[PDB]
């Protein structure tokens, strides 16, 4: 328990001479071979990548920096960029390489393999507690380590952990990332996810990513979200309401953690009380948990996605393949100057 | 059933994040 705290101490400091001096302009667009889409979004795509140097694979993420500035998530990008380029943790996607050109922002990261928890959890349809837990105890965990640097990260869902070679998970897309100290109070995430201070407009914290989690537990165990409609209006409504049911194969134990997880009032919710995290992690649903293991990757995983072979896409969907378009004139210089 | 509810749904994919 000091050990913890020992530990998240060398890691501030590592994060924070990154954090105040950033990378920039680290390799080139030529470099690589475009293999493969991997996903699509809201204002860019993500490819599977071959860097001709090495011969090894990476996603590389594509953002256009004009559609980057007419959704004005300019701000939310050099966050993504500059925070992205300074963590480390077990749990989370590495940021190889970074750099621009006159008409697109690009972050390549390493290949994580077995595609998105989503496809997994949809296919399978529900996990068995014990499965979830173990992806539960590594998301605590990167939250903790997380949540030490100040930062929130706001778009905790299936689709944004990815599975690897292990079995452990990979958590992507810190597009919505802030490093904050005090609240903010940007109305971002996604419908089933949003706490219901972000819904209320309220000012909010870290304590939304912990509300967060809840959701993420209960849609896993479940194998559907605990408040979902067809039009997320509807779902902004039964998220503030307060009421949760819970199907009847979760264990008592189960319910009340995540009883904790989705407490409307941020004044009695898990997380975000004295003793934060170890409210959580001292819980009768992790009794079993042994944290440093899990950290570790000691823990054998309940599911390992096989590998065909390297550059393997088997577990992700198909998309169209669009072609990455390079402007001869440079498109909003001033606006991602720093990145 | 809760499940066969939500499976005839149409936020049973991939859902984007929302910003303002
Ligand atoms: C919040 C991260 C926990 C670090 C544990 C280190 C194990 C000796």
């Amino acid at each position: 328990q000091e050990s913890v705290k020992e530990f998240l101490a060398k890691a501030k400091e590592d994060f924070l001479k990154k954090w105040e001096t950033p990378s920039q302009n680290t390799a080139q667009l030529d470099q690589f071979d475009r293999i493969k889409t991997l996903g699509t979004g809201s204002f860019g795509r993500v490819m599977l990548v071959k860097h001709k140097e090495s011969g090894n694979h990476y996603a590389m993420k594509i953002l256009d920096k004009q559609k980057v500035v007419k959704l004005k998530q300019i701000e939310h990008t050099l966050n993504e960029k500059r925070i992205l380029q300074a963590v480390n943790f077990p749990f989370l996607v590495k940021l190889e390489f970074s750099f621009k050109d006159n008409s697109n922002l690009y972050m390549v990261m390493e290949y994580v393999a077995g595609g998105e928890m989503f496809s997994h959890l949809r296919r399978i349809g529900r996990f068995s507690e014990p499965h979830a837990r173990f992806y539960a105890a590594q998301i605590v965990l990167t939250f903790e380590y997380l949540h030490s640097l100040d930062l929130i990260y706001r778009d905790l869902k299936p689709e944004n952990l990815l599975i690897d070679q292990q079995g452990y998970i990979q958590v992507t897309d810190f597009g919505f990332a802030k490093r904050v100290k005090g609240r903010t109070w940007t109305l971002c995430g996604t419908p089933e996810y949003l706490a219901p201070e972000i819904i209320l407009s309220k000012g909010y914290n870290k304590a939304v990513d912990w509300w967060a989690l809840g959701v993420l537990i209960y849609e896993m165990a479940a194998g559907y979200p605990p408040f979902f409609a067809d039009q997320p209006i509807q779902i902004y409504e039964k998220i503030v309401s307060g009421k949760v049911r819970f199907p009847s194969h979760f264990s008592s134990d189960l319910k009340d953690l995540l009883r904790n997880l989705l407490q409307v009032d941020l004044t009695k919710r898990f997380g975000n009380l004295k003793n934060g995290v170890n409210d959580i992690k001292n819980h009768k649903w992790f009794a079993t948990t042994d944290w440093i293991a899990i950290y570790q990757r000691k823990v054998e995983a309940p599911f390992i996605p096989k590998f065909k072979g390297p550059g393997d896409t088997s577990n992700f969907d198909d998309y169209e393949e669009e072609e990455i378009r390079v402007s001869i004139n440079e498109k909003c210089g001033k606006e991602f100057t720093e990145f | 059933t809760t499940y066969a509810d939500f499976i005839a749904s149409g936020r049973t994919g991939r859902r984007a994040s929302i910003h303002d």
